[PDB]
């Protein structure tokens, strides 16, 4: 994939938005490029919810590392064209822009199926009830098998 | 596991059946040990005719 | 498809050496251990 | 078929949207090739959700062959529509345009076409459960000697 | 029929869009019309899933012959129509056009009518369960000692 970094998700968001791209004349500054990623940041923090939420293998830079930018971004392939969506969706306003009605549902289509993965695996079945009984079926068989279900 | 009891030819064998429920299929074999022995050689005989040249 | 109840009988094959060869049925525990020969005597001159 | 690249598919997803086409005296610019290999790449991995998603053949590039642009896309005939028109779609936000409801149409009913054999495929009934009887009248369950269904 | 072409095929696309013709003084390039010809047949290929599709003898040109258009579509003369119809439907977006309605009604028109036999042919009832007596009252089953239906 192209896209391997940070700022590389942001530039993929500013072409998306139309504000910068690599055929443009006119460019944006680092600084709003570092506000930019920034607003990633938040963004990914606010999903992943500090391992509750969306698991995307999104990897957080730290204070030690001066740039942000620069870092591998962790994500899978699957996963990029939803996190840049969405964070032009994010950064739009700051360029006195709003995101169009493609890239909106765009982004949509890519949260969903960003946690449809991450769904399925949560959707689990809580084991039996503390006071139900094993069954006569199994007692024949592992003559040492419980009478009741253990719970929690 | 059964018994194979030939007719004809009076020999008995076994014939076994087993099942894979991984693969949901069967196997069956029908088994027979027995060796043909000479013990006198000299008394068996060969006839052969038009052996010329 | 309703393949008939009927059936070509094709082969009849006879057997009659091996229905009058006698056969021989050693003690298997001893021929597990003699490794399934036996040896018998030959008539004495 | 006459679309065997990457290059083909964006030149016809392009000409769709009108931007660098015959029809009208514009040739592609060279920026705007690349920008649309980027949004095509991005779209086949977040479709092909890593085998779990839609199957379509397509080859994805690796880091080692320099150019992306270029390569055969591996999409069966049956594919190629429904690839291109989404592309144009997808694309169409960058040059502050909007693909037109005929594109959009024939994108919704091409991503069905593409994912109707993989849904027929996948419309798989699970087995017996674990605690079914066989019933007296399977032969081959009693050959066996299975009174119950494994399950799994 | 006057048309028995894939560049015939195009040509009354086109003319029924009103942009190039017989009568008029400007005309399409020879670019325009090859890749129109390259966007009927990503059609037919999109419409015809490999044989599971719209079956109307379409006939795909090969490579190893060099010009598509020049090619006996194959096409029985009452889906001519339906298919330059369609084909104009999908080509109007090149040149920022939309089809109007009369060529919409006529497209969804000819591709019901072009499906109806093939749906009439395939619309074919189950055979027997594997799990249902043939009855007593098929003596001949019955002496064959055929109580089940076969199935399958």
């Amino acid at each position: 994939m192209q896209i391997k970094t940070k700022g590389d998700l942001v530039r993929a968001a500013l072409r998306k938005l139309g504000v910068a791209s690599d055929a443009t004349l006119t460019d944006v500054e680092p600084q709003s490029m570092q506000d930019a990623v920034d607003d990633l940041e938040a963004m990914m923090a606010e999903w992943y919810q500090d391992g509750k939420g969306i698991i995307t293998g999104y990897v957080f830079s730290d204070d030690e590392n001066p740039p942000a930018e620069g870092d591998d971004h962790g994500l899978r392939s699957s996963a990029v064209s939803a996190v840049f969506h969405n964070l032009a969706c994010r950064i739009a306003p700051d360029y006195a822009l709003e995101a169009t009605a493609k890239i909106i549902a765009t982004a949509k289509y890519g949260k969903e199926l960003l946690y449809k993965q991450t769904a399925i695996s949560r959707a689990k079945r809580a084991p039996y009830p503390s006071r139900m009984p094993t069954g006569s079926g199994n007692s024949f068989a592992n003559l040492n098998e419980w009478h009741y279900f253990p719970g929690e | 596991t059964t018994s194979f009891s030939i007719p004809d030819v009076g020999l008995n064998g076994i014939f076994a059946t087993q099942g894979d429920i991984s693969t949901l299929s069967g196997l069956c074999r029908i088994a027979l040990w027995y060796g043909v022995n000479a013990t006198r050689p000299e008394a068996i005989g060969v006839g052969l005719p038009g052996q010329t040249a | 498809t309703l393949a008939v109840d009927e059936i070509i009988e094709t082969i009849s094959a006879i057997t009659p050496m091996a229905q009058k060869a006698k056969k021989y049925t050693p003690p298997a525990a001893s021929m597990q251990r003699s490794s399934n020969t036996i040896w018998m005597p030959v008539e004495q001159e």
